[PDB]
DNA sequence: AGAGGATGTGGCTTC
DNA sequence: GAAGCCACATCCTCT
């Protein structure tokens, strides 16, 4: 069971996933017992790697983010913005395809993100699973 | 026993006394300098009689059965939280490293006349 | 051992204390099973966090998939889930892409943790 | 002599 | 009063 069978449901529905569809806070969990410089040239290198560690502090639900698609360059923009970094990173989430998205700002290492269905890996995955 | 090393420390009463404020209770106490005295560097101290040490630390924390094995076990637990530091190479001689100053309101050089340090 | 099944439908755990002292090792390694097919040497990973913590201090929380087993070799937790609250694990199988499974109110961590009533 | 891991214990505070 | 957080007190293994 690599996906659940209400894929579409499942985050229409259910608390988890709902209370995480807004532009809630979110903030970057990495090296927290380090020095601030450290977690900045740490955080923003590892995202021109395309990878970070991130959570939504108000729920406090942590998660490893990979930004490629299911050295990258949309999925990780320093452009939208004079400091912040724009994100975007999908997964199957407790079996549900979905597609992180959000900024921090490359210095206060924190900022907003959410989920919202991935129609095309769920459908894609309903497959390979028919 | 000059300055109230104790009280500028910290302490109030409330709750044991911290092993370094007590060891600094006794560095500012004229009378221990036989078994306990600064090396005259900074706030660097050595134990000459850790086992006194330790047993006046025994009393004082009403564990009888204590000893200096134990005691500096204690020490090195501040290691970390940068409280005294390990003179290295040189036995029984630790140093304050948080911001004695501060607290005692005295430098070092002050401090060691004051105690007449020789 | 005897396996518990996560918020996500391709992978279960080992059962965890409900409290459990920090950074104290494991009472049972902690090990995540992988009901679909998983390539082997495939890493794994969890994290924890709660509305009091937003990410848990942990230590070896990384293991690699052997037969749709990742264990984890001693596994511990140092941040704190405060008085009451308890953790949200949030497991996480690299593949591509990634998938992530969570497990909420997982383990309760606290300085001392289980005590005997004083 | 000295570093540091593992775990139990009594003081005080907060929920 | 239980449940938390602290600072050791005890024991031990290794170098």
């Amino acid at each position: 069971p690599r996906v659940v069978p209400d894929q579409r449901s499942k985050f229409e529905n259910e608390e988890f996933f709902r209370k995480l569809s807004r532009e809630c806070e979110i903030k970057y969990t990495g090296f927290r017992d380090r020095p601030h410089e450290e977690r900045q040239t740490r955080f923003q290198n590892a995202c021109r790697d395309g990878r970070s560690e991130i959570a939504f502090v108000a729920t406090g639900t942590n998660l490893s983010l990979q930004f490629f698609p299911a050295p990258s360059r949309e999925y990780v923009d320093l452009e939208r913005e004079a400091g912040k970094v724009y994100l975007k990173a999908p997964m199957i989430l407790n079996g549900v395809c979905v597609i992180w998205k959000g900024w921090i700002d490359l210095h206060r290492l924190d900022g907003m993100g959410c989920l919202e269905f991935d129609e095309e890996r769920a459908q894609q995955e309903d497959a390979l699973a028919q | 026993p000059v300055i109230p090393a104790a009280a500028l420390a910290g302490y109030t009463g409330s709750g044991p006394i911290q092993l370094w404020q007590f060891l600094l209770e006794l560095l500012t106490d004229k009378s221990c300098q036989s078994f306990i005295s600064w090396t005259g560097d900074g706030w660097e101290f050595k134990l000459s009689d850790p086992d006194e040490v330790a047993r006046r630390w025994g009393k004082r924390k009403n564990k009888p059965k204590m000893n200096y094995e134990k005691l500096s076990r204690g020490l090195r637990y501040y290691y970390d939280k940068n409280i005294i530091h390990k003179t290295a190479g040189k036995r029984y001689v630790y140093r304050f490293v948080c911001d004695l100053q501060s607290l005692l309101g005295y430098t070092p050089e002050e401090l060691h006349a004051m105690l007449d340090v020789k | 051992g005897e396996l518990v099944r996560t918020d996500s439908p391709n992978f279960l755990c080992s059962v965890l204390p409900t409290h459990w002292r920090c950074n104290k090792t494991l009472p049972i390694a902690f090990k995540v099973v992988a009901k679909g097919d998983v390539p082997d040497g495939t890493l794994v990973t969890v994290m924890a966090g709660n509305d009091e913590n937003y990410s848990a201090e942990l230590r070896n929380a990384t293991a690699a998939m052997k037969n749709q087993v990742a264990r984890f070799n001693d596994l511990r937790f140092v941040g704190r889930s405060g008085r009451g609250k308890s953790f949200t694990l949030t497991i996480t199988v690299f593949t591509n892409p990634p998938q992530v499974a969570t497990y909420h109110r997982a383990i309760a961590i606290t300085v001392d943790g289980p005590r005997e009533p004083r």
